[PDB]
């Protein structure tokens, strides 16, 4: 008699003489809000700031910046595999990612399938030097080995025009897969989408929460020039992050343990 | 180049970052594939039903278990049992000294990115009792709160449910509040205050939350024997027909799914 | 679908009076698209569920 | 009979035969004005002038500044709650703003009620360096708690690549709140507009004058990039203020009490 | 990447700053909120009755109180009581000697933005007495001044009330001027000239203003008893049906809200 | 309402013969907009109020 | 921010100064006014006759 | 008048071969414009005349 | 062929569930160009051999 | 002439097989233009000898 039902339900007689009268108000949002929002596939194609990346932090002279980044956004906290480090609780340290907490990044971890495209913007913000004609790039990688997240420079001021053009062919910008190149003095924003190929899959585990040490199969390479002079040591890349219009959740098993705690000090 | 053209001067402003407050205009963005138009779908290739589950009310109104109670021999006429806040964020900690986990109900879940929120919230309480255990619960509505002694019959809402006939039952507190819309604390702000006391009344009438829902004691328990009854009542908690939520804001900056280490 | 100035033709946000079916569920058909589906196939006010 | 009435009105004969003649003159404003100017609702949506702000006035180093303002924009005497320092009449100093008065700010405390969007351009004038390729955005606060029009800096320059990410985490341009990003080099205005949002509220009051102590629900947070090198002292950001089209005004319950005084010297 | 746009070059010119003139032209502008076409309506929505009260012309009609004089015992025929000039402007200051409010009608709220002004203003004279005061008074319009002495019945235009039937009447001051439009003084210029004198007659005639109204006596007041009798008339003043304003100017670029410290 | 090149078919700023109704009071709708509506709920000539 | 643009890329020349030799071509021109429709008529307004 | 395009659908300098009334007058309507009348009211050559 | 907006009528990438004529052989006419001839003489779907 | 798009309608360099008519003379009327003439007044293909 409905007495052991998973979801429950027995409605008994209440304070109410009608019956959820709130959606009976048809002009409602023409008083308070303006809009109204009632799914969170409107909400996910919002861009939001991820992280930031500084190209004179790997290498030295005139050089290729380049980063291996996942598609999906990073975490946000304590991380075992983070690229930062941050001090805890022993007043000692431990890694740590000090990135955003995206929509995406809390809708994740409580579904169990993921597949969709996904959409990024680098923005290419700060200081720089009057003699930079360089190029913004991404390119992405193959579907069978993702990468982490890695930062690596490739030396251009050799005296050998053939040993610039040995590093030049290093890079993922010069493979047949999808590329999007823009001058940085010109327009300084990619807005790129990376496509969901795999290998025979037809969803991934949207609860896995070590993309900084493992990655995932829509990782791409963001590459930008950088020299070693002073000014550029404020020369940045912002990565904002959202959604694609073929992206899709699975079935919700419910929210994770969550954690609330500020940012640390960073060591 | 054999003729001159003579359309207008057209005037015309940049948008090099683009458009990325709103979630309903059109983007030029370079996808890095072969078509243009490539595009998967969003179905039950998946091996599921084929339901769209992003919705905020079908992740809302799930019912999730939320806390536990119990009611004692010692129990008599006017005795608070629990008492709880109206309100979506129900959510319950395990501290442990270093680590702090927040474990929270699919109401609390996808309510956390918005700042403002209103409607019904639905409450199940689940009696586990053998057959021979008898009694009348009493269950209060209160906007503001309730005295530190009996409450009355007159001057509150009030149900006297019998758990003879119905030991489990659901009870839906719609919005009877001097606003359209109340605040959201978050899952942030949740963990600090007080939502749920069962040794007294919880503190409503707040800007946050839409009252409060308070289980009393009418007739005592029976029992079949001389031996110690340990009963006890489950609250589960869901989102009504009237749940909606909006201003999406920072209520989520500050969460995390890693311990604090 | 893919079509020039798609975003004068919604009613975007909103109340749009009609608009007040957010009860009913998006129906999803078996291999339909984001974009030239639902948003069509459903009603009018199908963008407000982010199609 | 007409005798106290609170409108008045009992029509004398005047010197006049033919009633209200300028109305006739179809073809009036074909010969003098070229236009006519019927209602407030159509003159309020043009922008005009608020108020300037230094980001070289705040940190030290290459750092971020940020301003808190208001949606609805400051006013314009001697405030008790005063962003800058005059010169008053007992040979002394008291708090004033060296700001313009607006229209709206002229219209509002006459009427009881307000409602709506307000619209925002910052401008970005004055001298820079060479070496900048900042980002100005403007991003949106909450509707629970006002803040105040308020000044900070956040530094970029750290040695650690990390405490630099916690400082752009500190940012209301990190949030999920709604943010529009503009590249300085090659835009340098913003355009935006701050809707309605508000927590039950169906208007607010429109005879409150201390917005630069308090603030209200509409507030917003300006972000630029600055470097402590000069030439950069000159760099600032106009702030020009108008009315969104949702906007209204409550009920007239009479002009304020007015001052007239011209600027006094800023010490 | 297959064909080639043969499209034409078309010609633009960009406008990062856009149109901060006009107020008629679309704007590009990017709303910090989730739909792009997010709007409240402006009804009686706020608890009023819904209409639009920012037109110039519903602010400026309203019948407001500017200023008060008095009619003596010692009054005698061709008398100036008051005198006042035919303009929007009408103020009224109360100086303490650090500060000096200024306290404006709705007519000269409503026109202070601008330059230019036209039309037709209304007064409301209203004599407060006992039923057993009896007289007559004479409104005078007077395009340029009223000479020191008497006024004649011709060469100018009056009224001559009998304020036995009509103690309360409102008079109309129409546009008779040699222009089609006068300068706005502003409530920053209107503090430092006459404007309301009832000792000698106002100076009109100024491209400025549009004449003067002046109130003589022409039948003495009557009285009941050998009791002093105060006596005073009331002005009140709004727009009249012809009022238009124009020119959009600085003409509260000097005002505020905030005392002069 | 949001529409393309709404400037042109305006009378946008002026005489407009037929614009001398500017002692007409707007009349707003129970719940009326600004944009899609009493611009062309009242006539032509409701542009000069500022709708 | 839902879908993609995929109209075609159009190529534009900037035109900064405008054309200053032609007596035909439309102008844009930010006009100092209230209204941009704002024009004054050419006529017998001035006490003539209305000859061009 | 304000319409787009209306440098294409001129004569717009020249000969124009019925183009040759430059010995006609102008005639101005009592409260004529230059921008939405007699370039249309007189006859498809009045742009010769400047309007 | 060279048409203004030609990628938005395409299906352009994929599916399009009559576009399985993947086991189809393409026959180009003996002077067939490849801008305005077969992608419209053998059928909507001869945008996917990359005419 | 002057019209908007113009390249996209011509055949512009080539065969366009009907446009063998190399070996015919161009007329022109006795005051033709380049532009609003004899393009349009010859045949379709009078493009190639550069009107």
């Amino acid at each position: 008699d409905n007495s052991n039902n998973p979801v429950g339900g027995n409605p008994i007689d209440n304070y109410g003489t009608e019956h959820a009268p709130l959606l009976k108000e048809d002009n409602q949002y023409l008083v308070y809000q303006g809009e109204r929002i009632v799914s969170f596939k409107d909400l996910l194609r919002r861009y939001q700031y991820l992280n930031s990346y500084w190209p004179q932090e790997t290498g030295s002279g005139f050089r290729y910046y380049t980063l291996d980044s996942p598609g999906m956004p990073i975490y946000r906290g304590w991380d075992p595999n983070g690229i930062d480090q941050g001090q805890d609780s022993t007043a000692g340290n431990s890694p740590y990612n000090f990135c955003s907490m995206t929509l995406l990044n809390y809708l994740a971890p409580a579904f169990v399938c993921q597949r969709g495209s996904l959409r990024h913007k680098w923005v290419t913000a700060g200081a720089r030097v009057n003699s930079t004609a360089s190029v913004l790039s991404a390119t992405r990688h193959g579907v069978l080995f993702p990468l982490p997240l890695a930062e690596t420079a490739h030396p251009l001021d050799n005296a050998l025009v053939g040993d610039r053009r040995s590093e030049l062919q290093e890079m993922q910008r010069s493979r047949l897969n999808g590329t999007a190149i823009t001058p940085v003095r010109l327009n300084n924003t990619l807005e790129i989408e990376l496509p969901y190929y795999s290998i025979g899959q037809r969803f991934h585990a949207s609860r896995f929460l070590d993309l900084a040490g493992t990655g995932d199969t829509q990782g791409v390479e963001i590459a930008c020039e950088i020299s070693d002079g002073g000014n550029d040591a404020n020369y940045r890349l912002d990565q904002f992050v959202s959604v694609g219009e073929d992206f899709t959740l699975g079935m919700f098993v419910g929210a994770p343990i969550m954690y609330f705690y500020n940012d640390p000090t960073a060591t | 180049s054999r003729p001159a053209v003579l359309s207008d001067i057209q005037p015309y402003v940049p948008r090099y970052c683009g458009n990325l407050a709103n979630s309903d205009a059109p983007e030029t963005v370079n996808k890095l594939s072969v078509d243009s138009k490539n595009e998967l779908i969003d179905t039950r290739t998946m091996g599921l039903g084929g339901a769209d589950e992003l919705t905020i009310h079908s992740i809302a109104s799930r019912m999730t278990f939320w806390r536990q109670f119990d009611w004692p021999e010692s129990a008599v006429t006017d005795t608070l049992l629990a008492s709880m806040s109206v309100q979506p964020f129900c959510i319950d900690t395990v501290t442990a000294s270093p680590v702090t986990e927040i474990h929270s109900t699919a109401l609390a879940f996808a309510s956390a990115p918005f700042e403002t929120w209103q409607g019904s919230i639905k409450f199940h309480f689940k009696v586990v009792c053998s057959e021979y255990h008898r009694g009348r619960l009493r269950l209060v509505y209160n906007p503001l709160t309730n005295n530190a002694g009996p409450v009355a019959f007159n001057q509150v809402y009030s149900t006297t449910i019998d758990i003879s006939n119905d030991r489990e039952f659901d009870y839906e507190c719609k919005w009877t509040d001097i606003r359209a819309w109340n605040a959201c604390i978050g899952i942030d702000g949740a963990t600090s205050a007080t939502f749920f006391n069962t040794a007294a009344a919880v503190t409503g009438g707040t800007p946050f939350d839409n009252g409060t829902l308070s289980v009393y004691v009418v007739n005592e328990l029976a029992t079949p024997s001389t031996a110690a009854a340990d009963v006890k009542v489950q609250v589960w908690v869901s989102a009504g027909d009237d749940f909606a939520v909006a201003v999406p804001g920072v209520g989520l900056s500050q969460l995390s799914y890693f311990q604090q280490q | 679908e893919f079509k020039h100035d798609g975003l004068i033709s919604k009613p975007a946000s909103a109340v749009a009076k009609a608009a007040d079916a957010l009860s009913m569920i998006p129906y999803i058909a078996p291999y339909a698209k984001a974009t030239s589906m639902v948003a069509d196939k459903i009603g009018k006010i199908a963008r407000i569920f982010g199609y």
